[PDB]
């Protein structure tokens, strides 16, 4: 049973930092966005690269998982 | 009929002078336009010392964006340039009457 | 878990309450139509009289 | 078969109704007593009602009023002397012949059954409401039409659905935990402890009750 | 729905209504409906987008103290 | 901190009224805790580095440390920094 | 129960103070409704 | 029961983050868009786009959580 | 037991991120009404989609605790 | 007595979320009424239904609470 | 002694969150106070109900410590 | 020792909300006094009240550890 | 052990807010400061009552720690 | 199998950090880079100084959880 | 061997809060002496003193677990 | 294998705030020198000293874990 339990905390934790990370960037560009219209490529690709640096993390969580499962 | 812009070059170089230590405080000389008849020159006060008018008294709760401090420096040159443009047509009218 | 009598007693003496307080509403709302027709007359008499 | 919080809900449905028959027994212009902190509470909740909604102020008025006064009575009672402390019997004063010595006066609040009435209540105004002026539009998800919207009016449906319910258990909750917060406050010292706590008691209770009128207000604007 | 007064030192251009008016700050781009908080700001640079009735026009204004109530 | 401003340290050592006698005591067990703080500190961003490269040597060692190795250089190089840059402070905040 | 008497007491001296701190709010919301309701009742007189 | 334990923490611990995230992408988008109306559009759009991927990883968690049960 | 555990993680993790996220939406949908009144009709709008997105988490993990319990 | 922790577990994770919610609610709702005095009546009514909603989680927590109790 | 980590853990997650609430609600207060004390008074009765309703978790998690103990 | 965890857990638990709502009260207060020094007794009277608030759920949280233990 | 698990749990949740709690009121500290450096005679002594109050947790877990 | 458990929970708690640093990272960065595009790389060095020891502490966890795994 | 747990658990839980703090002192910090340059020389003293009775917090658990150790 | 868990928990917990912490202090460097260009080369220093005290809490987690292991 403990192989389950591992599965949820390394699918449920682990995906926390993953949810709020991940918020806190958009959160901030749409900010951007309002305050700077036509800066908008630019904040979108580090949008997008902070996005990116996150999910890597999410899913070497979720494949972490997986390896446990 | 002179425009704002015309008055920069003095102006700014004024008020430069004082954030700067320069002047520790500035007047202006104009001819006050009293009536078509009765002029005489008149003296200001150019730092602003200003009136607890109406205004100051209304309590109309305000947000300042970019920043209280920041309003204020950027907003007491331009009235300082508004009360010097004001004097030079107050001025050119009186010179004409 | 829950009582069937218990529903039904609140359920007939809430239906009664706003049954009262329907006809009492017709008070507040003879209440509010006097606060209300005093500006109304007054709306029309100010004008009538300075004319 | 009756409860002790059934006596209880008969005993303010029967305050609210003298009330109202001493408010209305003599009306005139320029109230000044009962009649005018009557008509002055009456004023504010009309004028919250307009502020959420003015065209449905009106609509469902009497039913939030009568829910408000309820739950304010049920309040004031739960922090009244003698709550609590008589046993019907079906140390202790009941201690003989022992019967769990129920309590004669139980806070209308404080069970799922009449709470759970409120809620049918609402849900029940607020589904004939929304659906009154607008259809199958007013349980429409609005499938595939707003990126998919269906999920988003579902889970929203769903939200919806159970804000009658969580509303009536908030008050249940309310009630019952100011009760065992008196009961504990009782254990913990004899006189002068529970002062705090039942001051605020009283508060909660006002902001509940006012609470529960402002949210049905607001869910049928939403619904309408 | 509000007053707006484009005030320039040598003269006033417009004193007329204007359905929506965006305010581009220092800080960055700010629109303004009619009952908006008051507020003092400093604008910068760029258009002034006077949307009267629907229609758009964008004022070039090189600095503005804009005042809201 | 004893040459200058003199051997008082009364706004760490005792003072008479007010909570500045609270104060003191924290500021005398913060003070102890620092030099421990810092050798913890160094000798641990130190040695744990080098775990860190040693078992990333055993595990895939070819290609993926390279920019762990860089990192640790920028690791040492803002300890050795830091290092100093505190003690100043420390130094100057004992003056003040 | 017995020290449920002076728990009782306390909880209703605190609902009592309550109450009374709500009829001096309402105290005051009826003298401001009887200086309004004269001004309304003076309306319709001086429009009479 | 410890499976069930496993899935009481797959679904608890799997919405902490995406609902914070959510909710910080929310207010950052709405007060934007109440600073300047007209980046109304692009800022839902990119307000949709942090929220699927927070409902994303969201369902990560769900579906283990399923899996499990 | 460890289904009452069960149910008591899930109803608790469930509740912690959606609260605050719910939290986040109103403190970011009254600020915004504090800066535009006007745009309450489309900020609303998001405000409520936001907060059936965190509640529908929320119930998801209180209907999964009812599952188990 | 696995029931016990069970219940305790559940009050208390069902608290510590809704508490940061509706003081972020009225942190902002009082923020927004400083900003603007007059809007105070359209920024109580959704106060109230704001902290309604992050009181409800902290309501499910409370019953689930008394259920395994 | 399983019933007195409940009571523990309970009293603690009880207090967890309605202390930063309450904390959160009179940073907010103070500072529109600070910035508007000219509603001190309108703006200080919203902080109290606020005050008391972020309290209300923390007297229900108490009552159940107690229920426990 | 479940007695003595149980008491180690309520004092550590109870003691993270109230710190951290005594912190924000702090600041919130010193920030209103920096920005307005002239209504220092009456913020001050606020913050006292907000810190004794805090104060008064730590207690409870050592007075019930201090009861089990 | 549980003894020295009871302490360790002890130690460090009364470390978690209480360690917050002085970051905050340091922060706002400094930026009142930046603010308005002429109220600092005040607001340092508003400071430091207020970080009083905030270790007071601190050495109340402090002080359970050791007397387990 | 509790390795199984012990990786999950070192992978989960070494993550969830890490996640929240990157998210207030890019944040910063895209809010600082719409106040001012003129200074771009002088900022994004520092963004992608602190991503890089984010990550780093990320990896950390990730490898101490790989020892175990 | 449970000392071991015990020691980590104290480590682990005594730092997740002074890091939190003191990335909010030093950050509060850098952003007074960006918007105020002139006010330097003091304002550090406070941020170290601070930083001081952030870390021996920290060392405080750290100490209590290597007296376990 | 509790050990396991033990030097899964001493790395996992103490990295937390040392993440959110480098975060703080990243975006709060990021937006003064945004603000203040001309003091970037004085306050990255400060900036990078927040930076290092939290990689030292999270050093000290690391170090704690290793010996356990």
């Amino acid at each position: 049973g403990l192989n389950l339990v591992a599965t949820a905390l390394a699918v449920g934790l682990g995906a926390i930092g993953p949810g709020v990370g991940i918020g806190i960037i958009v959160s901030g560009a749409v900010q951007a966005i309002g305050r700077n219209p036509e800066i908008e490529n630019r904040v979108v690709t580090y949008m997008f690269i902070g996005i990116a640096f996150t999910e890597a993390l999410a899913i070497f969580g979720l494949v972490i998982a997986f390896l446990i499962g | 009929a002179p425009k704002l812009e015309a008055i920069l070059g003095v102006a700014i170089s004024a008020i430069n002078g004082f954030q700067s230590g320069k002047y520790d405080e500035l007047y202006i000389i104009y001819s006050e336009f009293i009536n078509t008849l009765v002029q005489r020159p008149a003296i200001k006060q150019l730092l602003p010392v200003e009136s607890p008018d109406i205004s100051t008294t209304t309590n109309v709760d305000y947000t300042y964006e970019p920043g209280e401090e920041e309003v204020l420096n950027s907003i007491l040159p331009r009235y300082v340039e508004t009360q010097i443009y004001q004097a030079v047509l107050e001025s050119i009218a009186s010179e004409h009457s | 878990g829950i009582n069937p009598t218990l529903f039904i007693a609140q359920l007939i003496n809430f239906l009664l309450l706003i049954f009262i307080l329907r006809a009492l509403l017709y008070r507040p709302v003879m209440n509010l139509l006097n606060e209300r027709t005093r500006r109304i007359e007054e709306s029309v008499r100010d004008a009538e009289k300075v004319r | 078969p009756i409860t002790n919080s059934f006596v209880v809900a008969i005993i303010i449905d029967i305050f609210v109704i003298a009330l109202a028959v001493a408010a209305t027994r003599n009306l005139q212009m320029v109230p000044r007593g009962l009649q005018n902190v009557m008509e002055f509470i009456l004023e504010s909740l009309y004028n919250l009602f307009r502020n959420i909604n003015a065209k449905y102020v009106a609509t469902a008025f009497p039913l939030v009023a009568t829910i408000f006064l309820f739950v304010l009575f049920g309040n004031w009672f739960g922090l009244l002397p003698g709550v609590g402390s008589i046993g019907v019997c079906h140390h202790d004063t009941c201690a003989a012949q022992g019967k769990k010595l129920v309590p004669l006066f139980r806070a209308p609040a404080a069970d799922l059954n009449f709470t759970f009435a409120i809620a049918v209540i609402s849900f029940v105004f607020i589904e004939y409401w929304g659906f009154r002026a607008l259809g199958p539009g007013y349980l429409k998800k609005f499938f595939n039409t707003n990126g998919i919207m269906s999920f988003v009016g579902i889970i929203e449906f769903i939200s919806e659905l159970v804000k009658p319910f969580a509303l009536a258990f908030r008050l249940f909750g309310n009630i019952f935990a100011g009760e065992v917060l008196l009961v504990v406050m009782a254990f913990l010292v004899p006189l002068l402890l529970p002062l705090p706590f039942y001051g605020f008691e009283v508060f909660v209770g006002f902001i509940q009750a006012l609470i529960f009128a402002l949210l049905t207000y607001a869910f049928l604007n939403i619904a309408v | 729905p509000i007053h707006l007064e484009i005030v320039t030192a040598e003269r006033v251009i417009l004193s007329d209504d204007v359905d929506m008016i965006s305010a581009p700050t220092k800080d960055g781009r700010v629109g303004i409906l009619p009952r908006h908080a008051p507020l003092m700001t400093i604008l910068e640079p760029g258009e002034l987008d006077i949307i009267k009735n629907g229609e758009r026009t964008p004022f070039a204004v090189s600095g503005g103290f804009m005042e809201v109530l | 901190g004893f040459r200058a401003l003199g051997p008082g340290y009364l706004k760490k050592f005792f003072n008479t009224n007010g909570i500045m006698s609270f104060v003191g005591i924290i500021e005398f067990i913060s003070e102890l805790v620092k030099p421990f703080a810092l050798a913890f500190r160094l000798f641990g961003n130190i040695f744990a580095g080098e775990v860190l490269l040693v078992v990333m040597a055993f595990l895939v060692p070819l290609l993926l440390p390279l920019p762990f190795y860089g990192f640790e250089v920028f690791v040492g190089f803002i300890q050795a920094l830091i290092f100093a840059l505190l003690t100043y402070a420390f130094l100057n905040i004992a003056v003040t």
